């Protein structure tokens, strides 16, 4: 899947010729134990990260007018997907493995 | 031998490298090439000048003029005889204070033995004394000349001092601007501080002495000797009860503040004093080129060479031409308006247009402070106007045929401002008595085009929105008023013209008729209409009535046109139409737009968006019960005391367009969110204090009334309703002062303060301050200001607020570097003087040395040039650089710090400089020098009064000037200066304190905790390329808009638009379709510029 996503992304930049990415990194890097036990819905609600997501979807649906073209918004939605896959599928398992003083 | 032969008896030699006593008066001043004062060389200036003032023939001979001022009559001559005798007693006080100084601690004995007592901070007056036996005495020529300057200063100092705003008072006191107490500002501008009084007095003393400064003499003597004399004269005036000294202690209000400030007020003369008709006799008798005078007929004021209080900046040739045209206008006195003022009297004027008499036993302490300030402005304006009338009345028998000219100068923001305190351009009372406009109309028929102009002027003066309706509709509205409510007032005015008398109840008649339309301009409309009714010949009516071409939201509209980049959007097209810019509509006026197209202005548009943001905020915290209650309390409190907030019986919130007037204007002015919150809270507290006064009034009438009915008696239909409102008020105040919201991690949490409001109130001295005031502002900032700022951004545009951020960062960073280099360069020079034997600490630097330091800053581009205007954002006058005392008096009091002209940090002042300077400041400069410019007009900022005979033609020219000012590029001018600064700056030589300030503007919070010098330098260069991208986009947008047909009606009073003769038709198109057409031309312009740079089948 990762190889397929990269090819499509590079093929869109040829035709067309930031803040929430940090909050999701803090969600997958939690080291408390009493916070991760409440689920992921609570952390996202407490993390305020739901606000940057609302702005992008409002342009796609058409509720809020914007001057960006189709290729500008497509590059934005596909950039959020790769951020969650990088953080939750690759960085989260390293946090769990870092609590042991040994290599299992 | 030049100055050494005029004062040969002064103590000490004139050599800088001598052994004994050196005279620093002769080492710092030199004789001028041509004489400037008539008292130089005389023996008794106080007696020679007094002799010249004893007759008209002697006055002409001394001044060497054919004839003297006609106002210099016998009564004025008699009054000046007593003033001269008063000045002789002032000299006796000074001569007695010097003898005491030389007697205490054997100062005179030591000074005669060789001790350098004249170099002390308090002994600087020993440089103008002469040896007399075994003691010393003053120099008669120098002492008596300084006394004459004090007499002239005592007469006209008040009418020339500047006006202090809230920002200036905060800097002097040190208290925060948003936490200024009640009445502190009104107390400060009543008098003058020690620095203001001494510096202004010392300026006149130097002028009367008639000498020239030595550029190679230390600033501690060229500026200290005149200052030491000013402090001694001011002390003598206090002893003579001419000046009253008051001391205000900052520890009473803020115990953490230990500053002490003294205020001096000059005792005023009687309003019937004959000396008020000619108070500049002394000035015109001493100076060859007098500065204080009033210009009559062919006397034209000269053109200034430098900006106001900005000596480092000189007026451009384009700016000097505008000043010359404005000073050639002739003003005239309207006799019917003058007689009405004096017949009514000063008491009835204050009762009508002011607060009237005050009974302090039934008023709140804070409420009474504001009422006095309102009365002071009206009373002072009334006194100033009638002093001018007395002088004009002496020039000729017909007071209405004497032309008057006024002086002008350029403000630091490129604004033409009349000199003086109260003039037609500043005071509304004086505006209705002296006019530059005139017209002759044919009013014999009601269907004439001349009568339509007469009706338009009257309607606008009676508070009618003439720019939102057609001519026919406006005429119908005016007719109802004339035959309805205004009929009793017109009948009284008709009798006044024929007879000249008024009834005892004239104030009540005008109050009932006018009501909410009461104003000074509305009084002239009643008189002008009544004069027309009794005119025997209506075909040649002559009137000074005018029509004002007022811009519709001049501030915000200019910003969205000059500092907006990127592609065009349909929202911008719709919103810019409310300003008067129409695309695709030929010959369209503003009256047609409001009547048929859109009846909402920019103020109403932002109010609607504020409601949308407020609803979203409440829905976010729907599940948070404590947060919901806090928002309800804030809205409930504002509903009780503000007419723009209303809550329905179902809880629905309704807002009016008047709640966003002030926030929108100051948002463009660079004011932060905290500034808006402080002003919004101040409006609520003013209404609360006023309601406390009603409690005292109700208690006096009925001592058995209830507390609820004494407060909300007229706001409740029944007693039970009144009890409901009282419970709301007590609960809201306690809630809003007990807990405050704290924004952390992006969410709001309620935090208790422990300083809630408890106890029983006292209406006489109820006050909100301290921690209670700060709690109110915290709630207002996070619950009302944040939704308000989101609505404003949605209307003006997201791109406009992006340009303001980069402009603020670029200007602040440049000012920080300039301030640090200036301070680092004067400390190296001072360290060099420590090796000079002929130098003593306290002499400071030299004017020649100070100019070299400023010249070394030229490679950093401290000034911004637009081709016709010049700006210097960082320029200021501060005493931080010197950090030492200049001079005191003989009692070791009245210590004056030394202040020099040095750069200072800008802050948020960059945005107002370019929004106003390149906005309405440039528009009015063009209007005064354009081809076929209008004549006989008064140019107030974003306004213009036009006579009734030229309303159509002058309005079209005003719109033409607006279009010219919209072709500028303020961002490009800033970028050119910032690009040169980055080329020569060196961050490695900055102080550690300076590097911390730059990091607060170029880096984020997390990146500036341990940022290095390289990180700061790299971040500063990013702003350089951001300005370049913004500037390029603005240039292209103006090029595209010039190719299409446009109609400009920014000045919407008359309805005479201006056409840009574009050759592309965009009519019969929706705003969505027009944006696509405009964006097509935008992409074509970019391609051509890039292409230019690159350059059978």
């Amino acid at each position: 899947i990762d190889r397929a996503n990269q090819y499509v992304t590079d093929s869109i930049e040829r035709l067309s010729e930031a803040h929430l990415a940090k909050l999701t990194a803090a969600i997958a890097s939690e080291k408390q134990g009493e916070i991760v036990a409440q689920g992921v819905m609570t952390a996202m609600n407490q993390g305020k990260v739901w606000q940057p997501f609302h702005d992008l979807v409002n342009d796609i649906v058409g509720r809020t007018k914007t001057n960006a073209n189709v290729y500008d918004l497509i590059k934005l939605v596909k950039s959020q997907i790769s951020q969650d896959r990088q953080q939750f599928r690759e960085h989260l398992p390293t946090v769990i493995a870092g609590k042991f003083s040994r290599k299992l | 031998e030049g100055i050494d032969a005029v004062y040969p008896s002064l103590v000490g030699t004139a050599d800088s490298k001598a052994e004994g006593i050196k005279n620093y008066f002769k080492l710092s001043f030199t004789l001028p090439e041509e004489q400037k004062s008539r008292t130089v060389g005389s023996e008794a200036p106080l007696k020679d000048v007094a002799q010249a003032l004893s007759s008209r023939a002697r006055y002409e001979l001394f001044t060497e003029k054919e004839t003297a001022n006609p106002a210099f009559n016998g009564e004025v001559i008699k009054r000046y005889k007593e003033l001269m005798e008063h000045g002789e007693g002032i000299a006796d006080i000074l001569r007695s204070r010097l003898a005491k100084f030389l007697n205490t601690k054997d100062v005179g004995k030591r000074f005669a033995q060789g001790t350098e007592a004249n170099r002390w901070v308090g002994g600087k007056l020993l440089n103008i004394v002469e040896q007399d036996g075994d003691t010393f005495k003053y120099n008669e020529q120098l002492l008596q000349t300084a006394v004459l300057a004090g007499l002239q200063w005592r007469l006209t100092a008040t009418s020339n001092t500047a006006i202090k705003d809230a920002k200036d008072v905060a800097a002097i006191t040190g208290i925060d601007q948003a936490l200024l107490p009640e009445g502190l500002v009104e107390q400060f501008d009543t008098g003058m501080t020690l620095t203001e009084a001494v510096s202004s007095l010392a300026q006149k003393i130097e002028s009367y002495w008639g000498l020239s400064r030595n550029p190679n003499a230390p600033l501690g003597y060229t500026k200290g000797i005149p200052t030491a004399m000013a402090a001694e004269i001011l002390a003598a005036f206090v002893e003579s009860t001419d000046v009253v000294e008051n001391i205000v202690d900052m520890s009473e209000i803020d115990p953490d503040n230990k500053k002490t400030i003294g205020l001096y007020t000059i005792t005023e003369l009687d309003s019937f004093d004959p000396i008020n008709s000619f108070p500049t006799a002394i000035e015109e008798a001493v100076l060859v080129n007098p500065t204080e005078k009033m210009f009559f007929g062919d006397d034209i004021p000269p053109v200034a060479n430098t900006q106001l209080r900005n000596p480092a900046v000189r007026n451009t040739p384009e700016q000097k031409a505008a000043l010359k045209a404005e000073q050639a206008t002739e003003f005239y006195v309207h006799t019917p308006m003058v007689q009405f003022y004096e017949t009514l009297g000063k008491d009835r004027i204050l009762e009508l247009m002011g607060a009237g008499t005050l009974n302090k036993e039934l008023l709140n302490d804070n409420h009474a402070k504001s009422l006095e300030g309102k009365n002071r402005s009206v009373e002072d304006s009334y006194n100033q106007l009638f002093s001018v009338i007395e002088q004009v009345r002496a020039q000729s028998e017909d007071i209405s045929t004497v032309p008057i000219h006024y002086a002008y100068n350029m403000t630091r923001v490129g604004r033409m401002q009349m000199l003086g305190k109260y003039n037609p351009q500043s005071a509304k009372l004086v505006r209705e008595a002296i006019l530059p406009t005139k017209a002759t109309l044919d009013l014999s028929n009601q269907n004439n085009e001349d009568f339509s102009a007469f009706q338009l002027g009257l309607a606008q003066a009676l508070d009618i929105k003439v720019h939102t309706m057609t001519r026919e509709v406006m005429s119908d509205e005016l007719t109802k008023l004339l035959e309805g409510n205004l009929k009793p007032a017109i009948d009284m005015m008709v009798e006044f013209n024929t007879t000249g008398s008024l009834p005892e109840n004239a104030v009540d008649v005008l109050n009932t008729a006018l009501g909410d339309r009461k104003s000074f301009v509305a009084l002239m409309a009643l008189m002008e209409y009544s004069r027309y009714l009794v005119a025997e010949d209506k075909s040649a009516f002559v009137t000074p009535l005018y029509v004002e071409a007022d811009g519709v939201t001049n501030g915000p509209i200019n910003a969205m046109m000059l500092m907006t980049g990127g592609l065009f959007t349909p929202d911008w097209i719709r919103n810019i139409a409310k300003g008067g810019l129409f695309i695709g509509s030929p010959n369209k006026t503003m009256n047609e737009h409001r009547s048929t197209a859109d009846n909402n202005d920019l103020y109403q548009a932002s109010t609607n968006a504020l409601m949308e943001s407020l609803g979203k905020l409440r829905s976010n915290y729907a599940s948070n019960m404590p947060i919901q209650s806090q928002i309800d309390s804030l809205l409930s409190l504002m509903d009780l005391f503000l007419p723009d907030i209303n809550l329905g019986e179902n809880g629905a919130l309704e807002l009016k367009r008047g709640i966003a007037k002030n926030p929108l204007t100051i948002t463009i002015y660079g004011s932060g969110a905290r500034g808006i919150a402080g002003k919004l809270v101040s409006s609520v507290t003013d209404a609360i204090y006023e309601r406390m006064s009603d409690v005292l009034k109700a208690r006096a009438k009925d001592p058995n009334i209830s507390a609820a009915m004494a407060m909300f008696g007229k706001q409740a239909a029944s007693e039970a309703h009144a009890e409901e409102l009282l419970a709301r008020f007590l609960k809201d105040m306690e809630t809003l002062t007990s807990t405050v919201p704290v924004k952390r991690k992006g969410v709001l949490e309620l935090q208790s303060t422990g300083t809630g409001a408890k106890g029983k109130i006292n209406p006489k001295t109820y006050t909100i301050k301290g921690e209670q005031l700060k709690a109110l502002q915290e709630n207002m900032l996070h619950f009302f200001v944040e939704p308000l700022r989101n609505g404003i951004t949605q209307t003006v545009g997201e791109s406009l607020v992006y340009s303001t951020e980069q402009l603020q960062k670029a200007t602040q960073i440049q000012s920080v570097v300039l301030e640090d280099m200036f301070k680092q360069r004067v400390q190296e020079k001072l360290a060099e003087k420590a090796k000079d034997p002929t130098w003593k600490k306290g002499d400071f630097l030299t004017q020649k040395e100070l100019n070299d330091i400023q010249a070394s800053l030229n490679n950093l581009a401290p000034m911004i040039e637009t081709g016709s205007q010049t700006f210097y954002i960082a320029g200021s006058e501060n005493a931080e650089v010197a950090n030492q005392v200049l001079a005191t008096n003989l009692d070791d009091r009245m210590r004056v710090p030394m202040s020099i002209y040095a750069p200072a940090q800008a802050g948020v002042a960059g945005i107002p400089f370019m929004t106003i300077g390149t906005g309405d400041g440039m528009m009015m400069q063009t209007l005064s020098t354009m081809k076929g410019a209008p004549k006989n007009t008064l140019k107030i900022f974003d306004g213009m009064n036009i006579g009734l005979n030229d309303i159509t033609d002058a309005s079209r020219k005003a719109n033409e000037a607006v279009y010219t000012s919209w072709q500028g590029n303020p961002i490009k001018n800033v970028y050119e200066s910032y690009a040169k600064f980055m080329k020569n700056v060196d961050f490695s030589k900055l102080s550690p304190e300076a590097l911390e300030a730059i990091g607060k503007s170029a880096l984020e919070y997390d990146q500036r905790e341990n940022a290095t010098v390289d990180d700061i330098a790299n971040a500063a260069s990013l702003i350089e390329r951001n300005l370049r991208n913004i500037a390029l986009g603005v240039d292209i947008r103006h090029k595209v808009l010039d190719k299409v047909n446009l109609s400009i009606d920014q000045m919407a009073a008359v309805g005479a638009p201006y056409q840009n003769n574009g050759k592309i038709d965009l009519s019969n198109m929706t705003p969505e379709q027009q944006a696509d057409e405009l964006n097509k031309l935008f992409r074509e312009e970019l391609e051509a510029r890039k292409q230019k740079v690159a350059k059978v089948g």
